[PDB]
């Protein structure tokens, strides 16, 4: 059956499930009860740009993330053509939400061009550089910008290029 | 009273490639990445802590071809197993 | 022939702290992260990846004092679990 | 019996060794014969800087580290008191010798003083930067640079400051 919540995602029975709290002790994030819990999730997907190439196919990965993120339990909050600051002002937002105080971890994907340096907001240019950092998705879900979420899981997801290189070698074989 | 606790603690970042290189994109299939990882996710969730998913995803590119990715964990401060526990 | 390979694949580094964080020393009793790590590695390597033993020492660390540092794990992409198998 | 060459390294029994690989099939990286293997660690420490402060308690660091890799195994080699080139240089020689041909995993571990941008070289100063970067370490082990360590863990280790922060937030208990 795959009709249900959590869709094509596998279910992890009774069975299973105190057997991986028997594997490892209090080593595992705890997780809140299904009942109370506020999970949040977000995605930043750039498709539109004004002067770099068009990401065709970018809303297959939406649809497909936004329905394994809820599969999963997480509220997804979707975002698309941002530039660097308007990421910066909803990653700002998605960290003061209430209901990361009632969640016991969090999802954040992006979803874009790269480069070596970043993540390419909508406005981006080779002489005009319009680029999210990976410190900066930190620096702004750390325990002093976002209290709410300490002590738990941040799974943060990006799919970018990270340079232009193939990344290959070749070798005999 | 106030009590010390850590900055930065609990992350994991999931990126498409390794430093200097590139990920693609299928224009009417999407990206590899996020498919393959919605792929294992799906399969993978309810028996596996993320970052042995992960590790999974990064196997399942091990063997490459026309174009080659390896996705590359990042700033790794998880202290625990983070299981899904899909469906509770 | 010649086959293409990943140019960057199977590398784990484990940091003594977070980025823009200080990582400490006792004069007489060397660095913490690398006493915690000794320590860990002894008890540990027989029986978990290392992966799972840079996680433990992240963890060893979960309870901050005077002095705090949070080991990082950076750049992975390892395929596979490492075990070190020691006395093998 | 902590005399033996694995020392104070507790010891991987075979029925623990066989019960791992059925946990985890082939998702396992192969290990060597121990009679023919020739594994190599490296230790880059530096102690004495020009102007910077003297890292006093690195020598048990050294020796600790140095111990413990034996014990798993790793002929180390252990290097002294080097600028950033002089680092580059042992780095590109350690990538060049012909024992990791027949090794299955390396460890490098480097201890020093740190900033954010990197590792600091003996001669380092705020006007005169001798800065290692990761980046480098990597790249110059990587499949192009370091062909014979292909499908093969690499273990880097940093002992050292990343940044001038105590890496505290202060909460209500």
């Amino acid at each position: 059956t795959s009709s249900g919540s959590e869709g094509n995602v596998k279910l992890c029975s009774l069975e299973e499930a105190q057997r991986i709290w028997k594997q490892k002790s209090a080593e595992i994030y705890p997780i809140m009860d299904k009942s109370s819990r506020t999970r949040l999730a977000l995605i930043i997907c750039n498709e539109e740009f004004d002067s770099i190439p068009r990401r065709t196919g970018a809303e297959v990965d939406i649809t497909g993330m936004t329905m394994l993120l809820q599969n999963l339990g997480y509220s997804v909050d979707v975002k698309k053509n941002l530039t660097a600051s308007d990421m910066t002002t909803e990653l700002e937002a998605f960290a003061h939400r209430p209901e990361h105080k009632t969640s016991d971890s969090t999802f954040l994907v992006f979803m874009s061009h790269g480069i070596r340096e970043g993540i390419c907001g909508k406005k981006h240019s080779e002489q005009v550089p319009d680029i999210l950092q990976l410190n900066a998705i930190f620096n702004m879900l750390n325990t002093k910008n976002c209290p709410s979420l300490k002590d738990k899981p941040k799974v943060i997801i990006i799919q970018a290029c990270r340079g232009d290189s193939p990344g290959v070698v070749w070798f005999k074989d | 009273a106030i009590k010390k606790a850590h900055i930065e603690k609990d992350f994991i970042a999931f990126c498409s490639s390794t430093p200097d290189n590139v990920s693609w994109r299928h224009p009417t299939m999407g990206s590899v990445f996020i498919g393959r990882l919605i792929e294992h996710m799906q399969e993978y969730a309810c028996s596996c802590d993320v970052e042995e998913i992960f590790r999974k995803v990064r196997f399942s590119f091990e063997q490459p071809d026309g174009r080659a990715q390896m996705p590359t964990t990042e700033r790794v401060t998880l202290t625990r197993c983070f299981y899904l526990f899909p469906g509770h």
